[PDB]
């Protein structure tokens, strides 16, 4: 059997300021000429041709995407990166079967810290009858995506049970959003009375909390 | 309009419709078997490759095998050779993916996508796919449906303030949430689900308002779980 | 043992069928998309297509290492390639330019042989000895079609239970054609009219590309099996794989002498008496002299002209075309010329034949000759958007408006000893012609207030001619016989003709012209091209006739059309430049002398001087 033709994409990851070009390198484990695609994909969308023969611009695709390469070594060039071009990028060889692609390269637009507004929620009375209490924590429209989350409850810190969602990139503004979740039984929910969400960014620290007592 | 006319402003503005829509996707058994039907329009069906091409969650994507409908001929990947049967009915312009003996490790989005081109050309494109389906999602899993409960998570009396709906242990995935059944968007942000320990998913969305609205305005999300014929209504409320 | 030759795409490779498992030797390696495949066995040569490197090219059986390129230019899509043993020619298809053309073993004397009615032209046999080629086309209107190897004769032979016609070939010794399709799956053999035509093999063919013959047995190529397949001529009895496992399976031919039956060439030892092309004919005395593309055989059948008397000349954007107006077919044939970003005016002068054109992303105005070479900048600085251009063939000098600086400038042919002639009142100054036997020029605007302007070709004197019911006028042309001016406006969706006095105004065209841009008028025809209709055409001045010259085109720009050679009138700045040191300005009243800024005309009214501090 033949070896199936292997795509080496680089970098994984990066990220750009608005303006900026950027170039993506993706080669082949055999020659292929110039049978070379690349494709976009935006979260949860599926994948939009950009390229197709290396380097020829598919219709309606803008002109800030270019490709170049031929035999094995080929490269998606973003002449002027803009916000809506935050997606995973993709090569894909199309000179034989099996087709293959890339890992990807996941693009991330670089843009000016802001820090987050941070908001605490208790958990719904109603959750709190079925024996589980969920307390949520959300950080709103933040840049860079790097923040630490630490539950403080009656200011023992906690440890294993809380988990972290964090939203794509904004394709607007580039910021991020995260939620993080502490669970709780009922019974060590009532154990404590203040329930604290630090932030953390830097030097820069934002603690949001509640009391059972409240009311 | 003066543009139209100018050398350099007709450049920087360049500077029917084909369309495939995948069905059958959803939860399966280890061992049992679904099929996946690519219905496509605005292209003539039998002058093309139709691929199948499967992205499992959080990874790349792999191709799945590829139908030409003219007269049958199909190719596979060896990762599902045998298993995975590709077919074409040209009276219906539909493609097939007869998945039989399924594995956990064939869940995935499968999207059908069109090869570029003829497929009876010379300078030959059927292995670009310039034309993707939406997708659709099958999870082989043991575990079996649960519809998710919905919980409001309360504004605070703190400007602009946040509430949202906490949208808690439901399988499998996914599950969409609006709010005010889609005419509230601005400020809107639903997170990526998370398994729990449990093996059950849970997911948060959120939405900033002013806080003025809070007496005078409603908030509902709208959340839907498919998989389990599950759509909930809920309203948020000060507490 | 049969030999069998095919493309394979990175490789052409030969197989003995007898032991066809064995592996096939590579003929020839390094390519790219090799698709069609011929030879000429008496002379020990090998063809090839190759349609990513668009090209045609050759190697000698025997020696090795030694690519010799054929036809290198003209190309996209040469599916199709077969040779001519007997008359020693190249015939091919080609599927994007729809043409099948022909032309010498070694490239030469290329000529377009047809044009029309081609959608998919693929597989292409010969019969040199009885004057016939035969194609296949597998477009919209799927068929085999017979003509004269001299393009005479075209004739549809096969039109019915016919999809994908991929693969021809010809029994030379039984006289009968046979054909594979793909969308059908089977393969069936006529008689050379397509008479008597009978099933060889049916049901085993998922997808054949190419197909040959051999004694009792046809040989074929399938895309989808990878493989070489082999059965019986008459019962298709037999079928069986030859050659399995091939990367990518092309061309095919059965590689032997016995396959190119040596006949007397009818072209005799003296060429036909033909000064190009000397074309086997199905007809007494079965040859046919022809002549390159665009270029008309004279009175005694036999001498070719010196190429074309007249041309169109286009600007593409990315290239530059030239289309003979000598012959009905209209080939638009590509300049060879060295980065070329946006194209957009362009003019000729005859007399040393130089092409001058502007471009707004190279920002430079160059010239070439007609083919691409010679190619040379002309103008550098400040340039920003050169929408017109025009040549001064009199008075050796060049002219050009410049929307991007509001201005109409002139320099010497060669871009020296450089004038502002308009920095006023231009606001989308776009359209340049010169009379200089008469002393004016006159240009477009099609700014907010719309105009057609003249001036004496120093830019004194200056009047509108026309400034009522104009919208956009792109293109103007003068008619130098017959005192009239005609302009294509884009607003309006005219094509207008009036008296270069502005008297005698008239609507020419009024009907499909959404948007033109270029705009020429030659003899009885105005040409135009059109950005919406992505279109060149023409009308007769006279009888309004319209003429579709080329449809779906991209980035058509500017157009000229010229006689290659011939030149008209005269003035006083053609004898020693007028007496002028730097440029010699020709108005109505008499030749002005000009100078470059920074300079003054002295006392003489001849000679410029920087003056002194
Ligand atoms: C670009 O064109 C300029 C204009 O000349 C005109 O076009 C050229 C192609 C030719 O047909 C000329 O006859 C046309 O008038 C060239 O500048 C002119 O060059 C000529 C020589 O070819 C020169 O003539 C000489 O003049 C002196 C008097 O000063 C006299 O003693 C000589 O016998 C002869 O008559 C012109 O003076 C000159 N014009 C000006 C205004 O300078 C130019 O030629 C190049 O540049 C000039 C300045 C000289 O150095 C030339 O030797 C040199 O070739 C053309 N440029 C190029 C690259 O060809
Ligand atoms: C067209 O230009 C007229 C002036 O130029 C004349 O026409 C050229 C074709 C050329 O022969 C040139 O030698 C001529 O001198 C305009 O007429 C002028 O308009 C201004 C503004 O009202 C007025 O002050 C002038 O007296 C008048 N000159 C005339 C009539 O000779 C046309 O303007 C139109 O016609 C005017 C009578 C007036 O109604 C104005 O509002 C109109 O726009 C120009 N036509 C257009 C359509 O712009
Ligand atoms: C190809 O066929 C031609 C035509 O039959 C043949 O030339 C003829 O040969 C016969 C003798 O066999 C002469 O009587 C004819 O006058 C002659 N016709 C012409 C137009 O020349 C070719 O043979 C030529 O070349 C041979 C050597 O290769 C030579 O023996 C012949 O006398 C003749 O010159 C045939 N060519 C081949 C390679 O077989
Ligand atoms: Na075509
Ligand atoms: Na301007
Ligand atoms: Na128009």
């Amino acid at each position: 059997a033949d070896p199936d033709i292997q795509m080496t994409q680089s970098p994984s990851s990066l990220s750009a300021s608005v303006g900026d070009r950027v170039t993506i390198t993706c080669r082949a484990s055999q020659d292929v000429s110039t049978a070379v695609a690349w494709y976009q994909q935006k979260p949860g969308k599926a994948p939009k041709l950009l390229i197709y023969s290396a380097s020829f611009l598919y219709s309606g695709v803008p002109s800030r995407f270019s490709g170049s390469g031929s035999g094995t070594d080929f490269t998606l060039t973003i002449s002027s990166l803009q916000p809506e071009d935050f997606a995973t990028y993709y090569c894909q060889q199309s000179y034989t079967t099996p087709p293959t692609f890339g890992q990807g390269t996941k693009v991330e637009i670089k843009r000016t810290v802001a820090a987050p507004s941070v908001f605490i929620f208790p958990p719904s009375d109603e959750q709190l009858k079925s024996g589980t209490a969920s307390v949520v924590c959300l950080l709103n429209n933040f840049y860079p995506r790097e923040a630490k989350v630490q539950w403080k409850v009656d200011n023992a810190l906690q440890s294993g049970n809380s988990q972290e969602s964090v939203t794509e990139q904004d394709s607007k503004d580039s910021t991020y959003s995260l939620s993080s979740t502490l669970t709780l039984s009922k019974a060590d929910y009532e154990k404590h009375k203040v329930y604290a969400c630090e932030v953390t960014q830097g030097t820069t620290s934002v603690t949001k909390s509640f009391n059972r007592g409240e009311c | 309009d003066p543009c139209t006319n100018s050398v350099n402003c007709r450049r920087a503005i360049a500077d029917s419709e084909v369309q495939l829509v995948e069905s059958g996707g959803g939860l399966v058994q280890p061992g049992g078997s679904l099929r996946l039907s690519c219905a496509a329009s605005g292209f003539t069906f039998t002058n093309s490759y139709i691929h199948w091409v499967r992205q499992a969650p959080g990874k790349g994507l792999e191709w799945v095998g590829w139908i030409t409908p003219y007269g049958g001929y199909t190719n596979y990947a060896d990762s599902v050779k045998g298993r995975f049967t590709i077919s074409a009915d040209t009276s219906k312009n539909t493609a097939y993916l007869q998945m039989n003996s399924l594995r956990a490790e064939d869940t995935a989005v499968y999207y059908c996508a069109r090869g570029s081109g003829h497929v009876n050309a010379v300078k030959n494109y059927g292995y670009v796919m310039d034309y993707w389906g939406q997708g659709t999602l099958v999870t082989v899993s043991s575990a079996s449906t649960k519809g998710p409960s919905v919980f409001p998570l309360a504004p605070s009396s703190k400007g602009t303030a946040a509430l949202g709906c906490l949208v808690k242990d439901y399988f499998p995935e996914p599950v969409t949430v609006s709010w005010n059944s889609g005419a509230l968007t601005s400020g809107v942000h639903t997170f990526p689900a998370v398994l729990q320990s449990s093996g059950l998913y849970s997911l948060s969305s959120v939405v900033t308002v002013p806080s003025s609205s809070l007496g005078t305005q409603t908030y509902i999300c709208n959340v839907n779980h498919k998989p389990s014929n599950t759509k909930v209504d809920k309203k948020v409320e000060p507490k | 043992a049969p030999l069998l030759l095919y493309a394979n795409r990175r490789d052409l490779r030969l197989v003995d069928a007898t032991n066809g498992k064995e592996n096939a030797t590579i003929v020839v390696g390094g390519l790219e998309d090799a698709a069609a495949v011929d030879f000429v066995f008496s002379h020990g040569l090998i063809y090839w297509s190759d349609v990513s490197e668009e090209a045609i090219k050759r190697t000698e059986f025997n020696k090795t290492e030694s690519v010799q390129n054929v036809v290198v230019s003209g190309l996209l899509s040469p599916d199709g390639l077969a040779c001519d043993w007997l008359g020693e020619k190249l015939y091919w298809t080609d599927s994007e330019t729809n043409r099948i053309e022909v032309s010498n073993l070694d490239g030469s004397l290329r000529k377009v042989l047809f044009w029309q009615e081609l959608d998919q032209p693929r597989a292409i046999a010969l019969d040199p000895s009885s004057g016939f080629m035969y194609w296949t086309d597998w477009g919209e209107v799927p068929k085999i079609e017979r003509a004269g190897m001299d393009g005479s004769s075209r004739f549809i032979i096969i039109n019915s239970e016919i999809y994908w016609p991929n693969g021809l070939t010809l029994d030379y010794e039984e006289q009968k054609l046979y054909w594979a399709d793909a969308k059908l799956n089977f393969i069936h053999k006529s008689n050379l009219d397509g008479t008597n035509r009978q099933a060889v093999v049916k049901g085993s063919l998922p997808h054949p590309f190419a197909l040959t013959l051999f004694e009792d047995i046809l040989y074929w190529t399938d895309w989808s099996t990878h493989s070489i397949l082999a059965c019986n001529k008459y019962t298709g009895e037999g079928l069986r794989e030859i050659h399995s496992d091939i990367f990518s399976p092309m061309d095919i031919h059965a590689f032997s002498q016995q396959r190119q039956p040596n006949a007397t060439n009818p072209c005799g030892i003296d060429n036909g008496g033909c000064s190009h092309l000397c074309l086997m004919s199905p007809v007494k005395p079965f040859y046919q002299c022809a002549c390159p593309t665009g270029v008309k055989l004279l009175e005694n059948g036999k001498t070719c002209k010196d190429g074309a008397t007249e041309l169109l000349l286009l600007a593409r954007r990315t290239d530059l075309r030239r289309i003979s107006l000598d012959t009905p077919d209209f080939t638009d044939i590509v300049l060879q010329l060295e980065d070329i970003r946006h194209a957009i005016a362009i003019d000729y002068d005859p007399v040393e034949g130089y092409i001058y054109w502007t471009d707004d992303e190279v920002r430079a105005i160059r010239r070439s000759f007609i083919d691409g070479s010679g190619s040379q900048f002309v103008v550098t600085a400040q340039i920003a958007h050169p929408d017109g251009i025009a040549v001064d063939w009199v008075a050796r000098n060049l002219y050009w408006t410049d929307t991007g600086t509001d201005r109409i400038e002139v320099t010497r042919l060669n871009g020296t000893m450089r004038k502002i002639l308009i920095s006023e009142d231009l606001e989308e100054p776009r359209a340049i012609v010169l009379d200089p036997m008469v002393g004016y020029m006159y240009w477009t605007d099609w700014g907010e207030i719309p105009k057609i302007e003249r001036a004496a070709l120093d830019g004194s004197d200056r009047v509108v001619l026309v400034n009522t019911s104009l919208g956009w006028p792109n293109g103007l042309a003068l008619d130098y016989d017959e005192g009239k001016i005609y302009w294509g406006d884009a607003k309006t969706d005219k094509i207008e003709v009036m008296n270069t006095d502005g008297t005698g105004r008239r609507v020419l065209v009024e009907d499909k012209i959404p948007h033109i841009f270029g705009f020429t008028l030659l003899g009885d025809y105005v040409y135009w091209t059109d950005w919406q209709r992505r279109s060149i055409e023409r009308v007769h001045k006279r009888s309004a006739e319209r003429e579709v010259i080329i449809d779906q085109l991209p980035d058509l720009m500017g157009l000229k059309a010229t006689n290659v050679h011939r030149v008209i009138g005269s003035n006083p700045c053609a004898e020693e430049n007028g007496g002028c040191s730097h440029l010699c300005l020709y108005r109505p009243q008499g030749l002005r002398c000009a100078c470059p800024i920074g300079f003054e005309l002295i006392s003489d009214m001849k000679t410029c001087i920087v003056p002194e501090h």
